[PDB]
Order: structure tokens, then sequence, then C-alpha cells
């Protein structure tokens, strides 16, 4: 029964521009088991309506999910992904660059 | 097109 | 050019909580088409794509059969494997499955594929010479027997290059659209300094479809692969993809550098300089 340490990417669509409607995306990749846990902070508050995409897997048998919803940034808001996963001692918190 | 098997073959 | 469909298959058993957990998902090239779940109410295939939203409803009915005779083929796949191995049902095991086939720019077959994995690692497979298959360990080599005796081989050779060929040839049509256009990335350079004496360059990729590509970095025209780090490509959720490649520079040793990206949407491969 392998292990896979997920990994993840948080990045917006389009690149941000403040104040435009966007879609923030978090991506995990290259997992296993497929059990997992995502979610979207704002400030470090999980947003409540998010999307994600079906279970898919590499050729690698590697899961990967997306994680998705639409949203408008600011300078001020923080924003983040946060993952939990039988890998992980604690959940891995991901905070989106807006040059990452 | 999905695969279908005319007996279902199991392990 | 050359073109792809898969289907992918993941059940999981969930001990405690009853039935196993069946998830499958259609794939062209890149871009998913349908979906079925079987914890979904719906209990019924559905698209995933505009373009295959038109099928006639003898359409759904037929494909959505079929892939409820895997998921209970696959549900006591389990069985068969929870007892093969010896493992205790407590444990939740996965067994993952994945079947399809490429054709040429013309449209003529080219390879197909039927297998298999358990938790993660190879349980069976199907050889390229489709007469054949690959068994790991011995617990395989039952079923391979068993396949072999009842000639499932010629069976799924027969589909691979019949059915599978002849639906990828129409969905190819019917999203002629979306499906056959490729999308040449857009690029730039970032820099990021981190301390006074050095700074990061990210070469980036942004809005390309198809999603395979090459990210490079050199320095002098000599290959970098030491330092780089390069992200694994990510969708970005409108039907493209992204990803960049990224290298920390002695500043100001900069364009001294140069970024390479290759695409099949791209004439050339192109040269980034900062």
């Amino acid at each position: 029964a392998i292990q896979r340490t997920p990994k993840i990417q948080v990045y917006s669509r389009h690149p941000a521009e403040n104040g435009k409607s966007n879609f923030l995306n978090c991506y995990v990749s290259g997992f296993h088991p497929s059990d997992i846990e995502v979610d979207l902070l704002k400030n470090g508050e999980r947003i409540e309506k998010v999307e994600h995409s079906d279970l898919s897997f590499s050729k690698d048998w590697s899961f990967y999910l997306l994680y998705y919803t639409e949203f408008t940034p600011t300078e001020k808001d923080e924003y983040a992904c946060r993952v939990n996963h039988v890998t992980l001692s604690q959940p891995k918190i991901v905070k989106w660059d807006r040059d990452m | 097109l999905y695969k279908k098997l005319k007996r279902e073959m199991t392990f | 050019g050359s073109h792809s469909m898969r289907y992918f298959s993941t059940s999981v058993s969930r001990p405690g909580r009853g039935e196993p957990r069946f998830i499958a998902v259609g794939y062209v090239d890149d871009t998913q088409f349908v979906r079925f779940d079987s914890d979904a109410a719906s209990q019924r295939m559905e698209p995933r794509a505009p373009w295959i939203e038109q099928e006639g409803p003898e359409y759904w009915d037929e494909e959505t059969g079929k892939v409820k005779a895997h998921s209970q083929t696959d549900r006591e796949n389990l069985r068969i494997a929870l007892r093969y191995y010896n493992q205790s049902e407590a444990g939740s095991h996965t067994l993952q499955m994945m079947f399809g086939c490429d054709v040429g720019s013309d449209g003529r077959f080219l390879r197909g594929y039927h297998q298999y994995a358990y938790d993660g690692k190879d349980y069976i497979a199907l050889k390229e010479d489709l007469r054949s298959w690959t068994a790991a360990d011995m617990a395989a080599q039952i079923t391979k027997r068993k396949w072999e005796a009842a000639h499932v081989a010629e069976q799924q050779r027969a589909y691979l290059e019949g059915t599978c060929v002849d639906g990828l040839r129409r969905y190819l049509e019917n999203g002629k659209e979306t499906l056959q256009r490729t999308d040449p990335p857009k690029t730039h350079m970032t820099h990021h300094p981190i301390s006074d004496h050095e700074a990061t360059l990210r070469c980036w990729a942004l809005g390309f479809y198809p999603a395979e590509i090459t990210l490079t970095w050199q320095r002098d025209g000599e290959d970098q692969t030491q330092d780089t780090e390069l992200v694994e490509t990510r969708p970005a959720g409108d039907g493209t993809f992204q990803k960049w490649a990224a290298v920390v520079v002695p500043s100001g040793e900069e364009q001294r550098y140069t970024c390479h990206v290759q695409h099949e949407g791209l004439p050339k491969p192109l040269t980034l300089r900062w």
C-alpha cells in the first residue's frame, strides 16, 4: 500500500489584476492513497462554494485533483490553500503568490 | 465509447 | 497531430462505511469529456464537455450500462484481490484501471492500453503487441492464466482497434472547435531578488494546449539542469495549461542565461533573454 506526498500548487487562472474577476486554483498531484482534503482560505477563513475536478490519475498511477473558485483579489486579502493527507503529519498550508 | 466485454471477466 | 483517448477507473473500499467507491473519467488528449460516480445520485454517465452534450440518449444509455458493468467488475476484483493477497478486510485498498487507444495524424490505429494497478503498483497490464499480458506478482499470474484461457486479450484487442478508434474518430469531429486546436503559450520572464548577491529568474508558459511541453534553462548556450527548479504542469481551469521553470543566478549575471520553450503550437521553439 504505497504512499505519495502530494505536490501542491496554488495560483490564479489568469495573471492577477486587483479588482478583476479571476479564478483561484489549488492543484494537488502525485499523491497516494486517493483520499485527500483540500480547502481554500481567505485571510485564514475557509471558502464556502468551491468545486473540485473529477478524480483522475497520471501514467504513474498518481492522482491529481483541481479545486477552483471564482474570486476578485485585492491588495489586502490573503489567500491560501490547506491540504491534509495520510502522508502529512499536520495539514500543510500554502499561501498564494501573485508571482507563483 | 467505453469497453464492454461480452462476458464480464474478473480476477 | 497524433491523438489519444483514455478512460480512467478508480475504485476504493471503505470497510466500515459499506460499498467501495467507483470513479471513472473519460479523456480525449488532455480534454476531459465524460465522468461517472458511484455515489452520485444521477447514476448516469454525465458529460463534462460541451461538444459531447449533443449525443442522443441512445448513446448515454449504452455508455452508462457498460460503466456500471465495469464498476461491479472492479468491486468484485477488489474482493478477489483481498483474498488473493490475504489482506484483512479492515484495510482500505485501491484498484486503478486505465484503457484507451492512440491514432496517427491521418487517424490510423497506433497503440492500445488495457491495464490495472493495485494500491498504486502495477498488478496486470496488456503488452503493446496486444496478444500477451505482463503480470508482476504470483497473484497476477493467476488472473493472467484466467484471462489467457478465457481469451480476454483477443476481445479487448478487437475493442481497442475497432470500437475505441471509431469513437475517437467521431469525437475529434464533434469537437473540431476545441479538440483539434493547438494553443501556443504566452511566455515571459519574472525577476525576484532574494539576497543582494542573488536573484531568481522564472520563465513562464501560459495558456497552452496540449499540455505536453519542454522548458529549459541555459547559460552561454550550455545546459543548466543542475540548479533548475521546474514545477509540474498545472491545469489553468479554462481548458489550457501553465508551467514554469526557474534558476537562482548570481546578480548581475542574468542576460548570460536563456530560457528555451518547445510546444506543438509553436512553428519554431522560443528563446527568452532578460
